[PDB]
């Protein structure tokens, strides 16, 4: 239930993105094990720094577009966002750093994740379950 | 007494060719664990000799020795490798005004030229210094908002050739150098009783981190509130937190505030709610209702009223009757908060028996209210009858309004005045009042004419009579 | 002649080619030369392969409904190709089959690939 | 007598594995050329004996052989290569209700079904239908608009399991049904000499191929205009050919027509323009008009006013005085060139008589017109003295002319008639009451009465008594 707040709602402007997406566009992330399954907390951090990096690329991938809604623009917002939870998680949960291995996933599977992280929120606190 | 360990080799920082052996080995009674830290990763180990077959750059970093009572030493060991020159963690942040580390520790510390470069051709701003340190990375000082979304590149000049990093992009947290803006949708709500109140404040800030929220005027408890959020750029946000009361109930009147606080400031911003149980109509006329005119003059009534919820069949009734359209209404202020308007009634030259009373009416929702008025037209006086009386005198009746006076000339007629008079009783008891004077006829002067005179505020007439 | 055939869905390529990532390779039967000259000995396979190309990139988006999406912008721009390949079909109509062995395949990141696109359509307004 | 050359292997079709030989040979003393071709290509060879030593799918044709009398024979041959079971000319378009041969023929002949499928799990409409043919490929047949942008798939079974070619995406040509719709921007034009005429036609076809165009009624002369087009969605069209007149001179009057020519019908629209030198303005209003002392009255122009009306107004006895009067245009139209102006006039007041005028005027011309409004009254007896030597003398003011009528017997009275001295003086000024003086002689047979004196008007009637003894 902490830094829900730090979510705005430009996260609505995903679906349209994807959409202006090439079907066949192969994004990478460097996604964290088994997160898809469990739990919610083993990941969160990580994944939520990574999809930084991801989005913020991925960002430069396109230009300005002044009238109308560039892919440009809804990345950037997300970024935003990706920064602030980057932020306020590694300021209010305030572990030995060891990567994940680098994925590619369409644009869909990558939403669909980086989606899925920011859900991780709304419900967050302050890693036995961590298995398998 | 208690002295910190002791590591061999006794060097303060050691080189090692990518692929040989590190040999680190600490000698102390009291041995407690090896650590070895780069740039987050971070490793323990309890054994005197720390050893680690086959290098690699990704070695490069600080191996220290702890003792029982908490006492240490350590060396640093550089693995250099030519393929790896730079060890990153491209994540990298930093405040306003706040000193910031581009995580770019060297694998090599022989090397000509560390330092912070412009990524990809262009060159680093002006504005921006730094401070390089192979053990750690280049130290940007003090980046401003203006290094938002920079791309650096960590540099080294390795046999006259200058090799780049991987690329890093600085992200910059504002800090807070004013107080949040904040507006509110309406100024001042007024709902009947059990209608929906709700209102939405707009906090404004550089950043989604402030605090925001909709208390009751002198109160902490907390209000149900829903909201949205965006970001229209860099350092630039907006929410909008909108306050809802489903059926609002009379005491639910009052204060409301919109507070946002952020690290510097406060901002308030309130509106007020008013409920009521049933809708009003109240008015208030100009002048008394109790108005004077003259045949052929004009004259406007108008009433000002407050109504809730707005005010509908509205209009001006003459005698129980309606009769002209000649009549304005119109809200006074225009707000989108007025609750007062005023409705005007032009009577244009009124006839005289077109006096009366005038009412206005108005109503709501809820109550039916009126007010009326008295318009009393003024006349000039009329000889309804001048006849000659039996045995003694002469009547003169005339009619008007208000009371008309009546007065006797006598000399002959271009002529002169003699006062006189004695049976005066004007009978009436609407409007016009008719008043009957006579005047006995034994002046012991003859050849002439007696006139007849009804004065009145507003005018006058006469007739003449004759005597012997 | 043709020329009005071309409508003006084009102004819109700008767009298009700024929400295509940068990296993300279009393929395209280029025909030799064409970029120096003449402007008759390839327009029409190269207006034939635009469609192909075109007609493919515009399967890999779908389709938005408030606001402009690089589907429709390419449905657009395919509409129109496809009605070059018929005025020219119809107009030339000189296909008497002596100029064949489709150009081979070649890849370029949808600035290029949009500059021939435009090009190409610059060829008309001036055709035989 | 002349006859055709003679091919060996003498088959019909020979089947050739991918990677072997194609050894042709044409047995004909006028031997001119070989002539193979398949899709597009198409090869010509002047040996009599024709080989391929490395066959490969792409050479699955027609290999024809052609005499120089002008005959010739050919067999085909299918050249089978398990990789490639299709060969395509991935390129397919068709008109509206025509035929269609979708480009995909095959390798090897013996096959089990060749077949058109749907494209990704969905079915092809079960509209359409086909027929196959391995020395083409399949023949849709009546393409339809319906069948726009399908995508088929050209199938065939071999080996029990079935095998897919590469993807045609059919594109369909309208045929056009209907004539096109036309619409214009502004239905007819009115401007001065010097402006700029400037209208915008719509034409909305099933396709760009559209003829539109801007004539000038009654002239093939040919027009500059310019244009924009769009295209909404599939089988939808739309062009914007704007026309525009810089600077129009008086004699670029007269109507223009925008026409849709298509290969079914036509259509006209018309947008007339006229051309002036200068603006102007027309008024059409009784100009007198009649009332009585109290009663109101309500005054009304109308007219005509290019350019628009600028200061309008009511004026009495050359000033102003009240702002008691409605202006409004009459039909809210947007080619309305035609106004009205009533001019309210409550309870008058007799002395309220005069000429009412109104004034509007343009850019260019100045106008008005007038109004004559005479108030009525009922007579006044203004002076009833006695003359001097023999009679009586009555004055009363009113308008129209007072009636003055003498009654004579005592006072509830009787009536008896005469009348001496009648004159009406009072030429003079203007708008005014008139007042008349009249008399009659006293020389009774009779006395101890009294007489009145009555002025009568069309509005009503006073009088006064006078005496005798
Ligand atoms: C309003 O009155 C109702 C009546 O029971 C009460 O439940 C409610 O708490 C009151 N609200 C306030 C804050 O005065
Ligand atoms: C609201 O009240 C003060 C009035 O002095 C105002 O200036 C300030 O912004 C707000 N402070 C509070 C009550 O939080
Ligand atoms: C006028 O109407 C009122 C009702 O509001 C009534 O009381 C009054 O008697 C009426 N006056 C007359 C004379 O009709
Ligand atoms: C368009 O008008 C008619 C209708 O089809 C046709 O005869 C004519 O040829 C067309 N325009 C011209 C003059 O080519
Ligand atoms: C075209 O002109 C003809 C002239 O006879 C007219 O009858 C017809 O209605 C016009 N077509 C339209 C209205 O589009
Ligand atoms: C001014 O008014 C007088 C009478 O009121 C009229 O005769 C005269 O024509 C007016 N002015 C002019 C000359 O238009």
């Amino acid at each position: 239930g902490i830094c829900r707040n730090r979510v705005t709602n430009n996260v609505k402007d995903v679906t349209k993105l994807v959409a202006n997406l090439p079907k066949d566009y192969m994004i990478t992330l460097k996604y964290v094990p088994g997160m898809d399954v469990l739990p919610s907390h083993c990941w969160i951090s990580e994944m939520v720094v990574q999809l930084s990096d991801s989005l913020t690329d991925l960002l430069d991938k396109f230009s300005n577009i002044s009238e109308g809604l560039s892919n440009y623009s809804i990345i950037d917002k997300l970024v935003n966002i990706v920064d602030d939870l980057v932020e306020c998680v590694k300021e209010n949960s305030s572990k030995s750093f060891k990567s994940p291995e680098p994925r590619l996933f369409t644009p869909e599977e990558f939403f669909r994740i980086f989606n899925r992280s920011i859900d991780a929120f709304k419900d967050f606190v302050v890693t036995s379950d961590c298995v398998v | 007494e208690p002295s910190p360990p002791s590591i061999h080799p006794g060097k303060s920082d050691l080189i090692v060719r990518v692929g040989d052996e590190i040999r680190l080995l600490c000698t102390d009674p009291g041995f407690v664990k090896w650590t070895f830290e780069i740039l987050d990763e971070t490793n323990e180990n309890k054994q005197n000799e720390w050893i680690t077959e086959k290098a690699e750059a990704t070695n490069t970093g600080k191996y220290t020795c702890t003792n029982k009572h908490g006492l240490s030493n350590s060396i640093y060991v550089f693995v250099r490798d030519p393929a790896k020159l730079f060890l990153v963690d491209r994540s990298l942040y930093g405040k306003e005004d706040s000193d910031t580390l581009v995580r770019c520790p060297l694998t090599d510390p022989e090397v000509t030229s560390y330092s912070l470069k412009g990524c990809q051709g262009k060159p680093l701003p002006k504005d921006l210094r730094f401070i390089p340190d192979p053990k750690a990375g280049i130290m940007i000082k003090s980046v401003k908002r203006a290094y938002h979304r920079l791309c650096l590149h960590c540099s080294v000049d390795q046999e006259g050739k200058s090799v780049l990093s991987e690329k890093f992009i600085l992200k910059v947290r504002p800090a807070f150098k004013a107080v949040p803006v904040v507006s509110v949708s309406k100024a001042s709500y007024l709902l009947r009783e059990g209608e929906e109140f709700t209102v939405t404040c707009t906090i404004k800030d550089v950043s989604s981190s402030v605090y925001s929220t909709w208390k009751r005027e002198n109160s902490q408890t907390k209000l149900q509130e829903k909201y949205n959020s965006w970001h229209h750029g860099d350092f630039n946000y907006e929410r909008q937190a909108t306050l809802t009361i489903s059926s609002a109930r009379v005491n639910d009147s009052g204060v409301f505030m919109c507070y946002a606080n952020n690290t510097f400031g406060s901002a308030n911003v309130t509106t007020t709610l008013e409920v009521v149980d049933k809708g009003f109509i109240n008015i208030f006329p100009m002048i008394n209702t109790t108005v004077f005119v003259n045949d052929g003059e004009n004259v406007d009534l108008i009433v000002e009223y407050e109504a809730f919820p707005k005010p509908e069949h509205q209009q001006w009734i003459y005698m129980n009757r309606t009769f002209t359209d000649k009549w304005e209404d119109y809200p006074k202020s225009e707000n989108e908060s007025n609750i007062r308007y005023v409705s005007e009634l032009h009577l244009t030259r009124l006839k005289g028996t077109e006096g009366g009373t005038y009412t206005f009416l108005v109503s709501n929702s809820d109550v039916n209210a009126a007010i009326a008025f008295n318009v009393y037209v003024n006349t000039k006086p009329e000889i309804l009858t001048y006849d000659r009386l039996v045995n003694g005198m002469l009547q003169c009746v005339a009619a008007g309004f208000p009371e008309p006076t009546i007065d006797w000339y006598f000399c002959p007629g271009c002529s002169a005045s003699v006062l006189p008079v004695d049976v005066q009783t004007l009978n009436s008891s609407f409007g016009k009042l008719v008043v009957q004077s006579s005047i006995d006829s034994s002046a012991f002067k003859h050849n002439g004419t007696v006139e007849c005179k009804a004065y009145n505020d507003v005018g006058k007439t006469s007739a003449y009579f004759n005597f012997a």
